RNA sequence: CAUGGAAGUCGGAAUCCGCUAAGGACUGUGUAACAACUCACCUGCCGAAUGUACUAGCCCUGAAAAUGGAUGGCGCUCAAGC
């Protein structure tokens, strides 16, 4: 049994622009642009009205028309993105051994990286490089907070995940050592 | 499903022989405090409250004896019972919003006001300090009891309430909440 | 309390559950003083807590503390 | 020593998880089937030992 | 890495915890008998490094230069309100006339000097210690002069004031 | 009833009513016992079809042996498979 049309739609608002061309979107507005390519999916994109993006499936099965809705957060992600931004935060989590970060910003490669030292009182440093375009800053308004912004979702996600997952314990009760570095909060910039 | 179909026979029965009508904006209203002020008015008048009734109430305006029904159909939004009273208005007009209960803190409630704890002696033994230790208030202890010496700040107002905070609050008989029952807008008033 | 003889001690080690008593209508001056404490809407209606709370000693005769509530026919003022 | 809202934090990821019976494996608090392939998708799942 | 502030609570918390057991058990027959720092019943110190002081050892110093009355500044401390006005004349809270937080008279005369010695040693800035060893006019450390870094601290501060003064006294 | 103490939550036996929009002589966490938390049940917001229990086709887990290796081989995926 294959489904005859899937249609969905992506509202836009009057303060940016979208190209599409071969599968390969581009968004551009007032803090930057991003680019995808979505060759792996079979879809046709179309304009339904001046400012209403439209997307379409015909004669899909099950597997293949679960597809659209991923395809439209996608989207609807690289247009908030732009004229919003991203923002995470974490926090520490110790109880006998504090932990130092340090952020120092490499110079002719662009991207920040982070430093944690002392964790659970061990003697190694180890160092995280983050992506490209996302900004790590740390927090004056509460005391052992990290800061994670940028533009595109993935890879401030993506980035947030590399420290959190750096810092382990083992050999341990994970339910007793409750040492690590967390996330606690997840949204945008602006508003 | 009884009471679902009395529903309407019980409902049409009693809005006929009552003139007049109070629909009142109850928001988080203990059943308890419902219980309670039921006995107030329990000599005079009938409360009956149900879920939204416009649809089938709207089946009455049909029929010729009332069309001044559909007018307060638009007036009713959300989570508003009505009451019946033979009463005159004066009396009954504010006489029911008397009692208000002091609900203690949920642990979660968002206070509209900065809580503010005063220093002084509490007069309790010196073993429930612990509880004490976890807010860091400074403490010591005169004629056998905790004294309180500066007051502290104990949250910052439209932020959730702690559930360490909220255990305290109980015991010290303090809570910024108020809570009693609210009269909406009743016959155009 | 308006009961048979009271077993001091010993004798109410094992047990003890002889709730074969019997009553009428004299229940009915134990349910005055109770100030009709919350919104039982006067005496007629909430006689159907006081006995079934005592469904232990299944009244008397024929009778049972359930069977007395369905047949509501006693005086309500009374 | 740690403060009450971060016990509650530092738990949820590390603390109320389900477990298969089969594999051993680690999923979510909300799980109905194993998402893994050596046990077969089972549904017999128990909740993780929680700390007294 | 305690900082100061957070140190003084720590302080202030275990003496209320100690004061509790006290107060509890307390014999009623005779003597009302709890600890309170401004009493001079409690002293601070490490025995390993064989330093300790008490609050009188930090206030006549204090009262000997700078200093009217010791006795009355005993009740300095441990609450009420610190000074560090544009005026000279101590207030009440620590709002101050532009709304700046004040300083606390415990972490800023008693606790100031002691962070000073450990991050110089451990940075090793031995020309530092050196400058502000004379500054208050410290003596001499005798022997130990080679030995820099984890092995001055010790020196240093049995030099400044030994435990076993602060005990007897 | 039971007994060091068992207030719904060790156990035995009962399984009623009031007020309702609704609430179990109770579903768990919890206390020496209380307290406190939660569930069943009802209600506020939204705008249309869902929920449960079974049957059999292909596929998957169940599926571990010794020189290198055999749907005859290469290879095959809207098949060159059923
Ligand atoms: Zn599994």
């Amino acid at each position: 049994m294959r489904y005859i049309h899937s249609e969905e739609t992506i509202p836009v608002p009057e303060n940016l622009k979208v190209s599409i061309k071969s599968r390969l979107v581009t968004v551009e507005g007032p803090r930057g642009k991003l680019q995808k390519d979505l060759s792996h999916i079979a879809v046709n994109f179309s304009v339904v009205k001046k400012g209403v993006i439209g997307l379409e499936i015909h004669h899909g099965s099950r597997k293949d028309v679960a597809a659209l809705r991923t395809v439209r957060t996608i989207i609807n992600n690289m247009i908030i993105g732009v004229t919003k931004g991203f923002k995470y935060k974490m926090r520490y989590v110790y109880a006998h051994f504090p932990i130092n970060v340090n952020v120092e910003k490499n110079a002719e490669t662009g991207c920040y990286e982070v430093e944690i030292r002392n964790f659970i009182g061990e003697k190694i440093v180890r160092k995280v490089v983050m992506a490209p375009g996302v900004e790590v800053e740390i927090s004056k308004a509460q005391k052992d907070e990290l800061i994670l912004s940028g533009n595109s979702l993935e890879a401030v996600s993506q980035s947030a995940a590399d420290i959190q997952q750096i810092c382990k314990v083992r050999n341990k009760d994970i339910r007793k050592f409750l040492d690590g570095i967390y996330v606690s909060e997840k949204g945008n910039i602006v508003e | 499903s009884g009471n679902k179909a009395g529903y309407f026979d019980k409902l049409k029965g009693l809005l006929e022989e009552y003139p007049s009508i109070f629909v009142v904006s109850v928001d988080n209203v203990s059943s308890q405090q419902m219980h309670e002020i039921r006995k107030a008015l329990r000599g005079q008048g009938v409360v009956l409250m149900g879920k939204n009734t416009m649809v089938r109430r709207a089946l009455k305006t049909f029929m010729p004896d009332h069309p001044e029904y559909e007018r307060l159909l638009p007036f009713v939004k959300g989570n508003v019972g009505f009451v019946f009273t033979n009463g005159d208005l004066k009396e009954v007009r504010e006489k029911i919003l008397s009692n208000r209960i002091k609900a203690p803190a949920r642990a979660g409630a968002i206070a509209p006001v900065d809580v503010w704890v005063p220093a002084g002696n509490t007069g309790m033994e010196p073993g429930k300090t612990s509880f004490f230790q976890a807010l860091g208030i400074p403490t010591k202890i005169a004629r056998g009891t905790i004294e309180i010496t500066t007051d502290i700040k104990l949250v910052e107002a439209g932020a959730k309430v702690g559930p360490s905070e909220a255990t305290l609050l109980n015991m010290l008989n303090i809570s910024p909440f108020t809570y009693g029952m609210g009269i909406a807008q009743v016959y155009d008033q | 309390a308006l009961k048979e003889p009271p077993r001091d001690r010993k004798k109410e080690k094992n047990i003890k559950h002889n709730k074969s008593v019997s009553l009428d209508e004299i229940i009915e001056i134990a349910r005055t003083m109770r100030f009709k404490s919350f919104s039982k809407d006067l005496k007629g209606g909430v006689k159907e807590i006081l006995g079934t709370a005592f469904s232990v000693g299944c009244q008397v005769d024929g009778k049972s503390p359930k069977a007395i509530s369905d047949a509501i026919e006693a005086g309500e003022i009374d | 020593i740690i403060e009450p809202s971060l016990k509650a934090l530092a738990s949820k990821f590390n603390c109320d998880k389900m477990i298969c019976r089969k594999c051993y494996a680690r999923l979510p608090p909300r799980a109905t089937n194993c998402r893994k392939r050596k046990c077969g998708h089972s549904n017999q799942l128990r909740p993780k030992k929680k700390l007294k | 890495q305690v900082t100061k502030e957070d140190l003084y609570q720590s302080f202030s918390r275990t003496i209320e915890s100690v004061n509790v057991i006290i107060s509890t058990y307390l014999d009623k027959a005779l003597g009302d008998v709890q600890v309170y720092p401004e009493k001079g019943t409690v002293a601070f110190g490490s025995g390993l490094h064989g330093w300790a002081f008490t609050i009188r050892q930090f206030a006549t110093r204090y009262a000997k230069k700078f200093g009217v009355d010791r006795n009355k500044m005993m009740e300095r401390l441990w609450g009420d309100n610190y000074f560090n006005p544009k005026t000279k004349k101590w207030t009440k809270s620590p709002t101050a006339a532009d709304g700046t937080q004040l300083e606390r008279a415990f972490c800023q005369f008693i606790l100031d000097p002691i962070f000073r010695i450990f991050n110089a040693v451990m940075n090793f800035k031995k020309d530092e210690v050196n400058t502000l060893l004379d500054k208050l006019n410290l003596k001499l450390p005798a022997e130990d002069r080679d030995k820099e870094g984890k092995q001055l601290l010790k020196a240093v501060m049995r030099t400044f004031l030994p435990a076993a003064d602060c005990l007897l006294e």
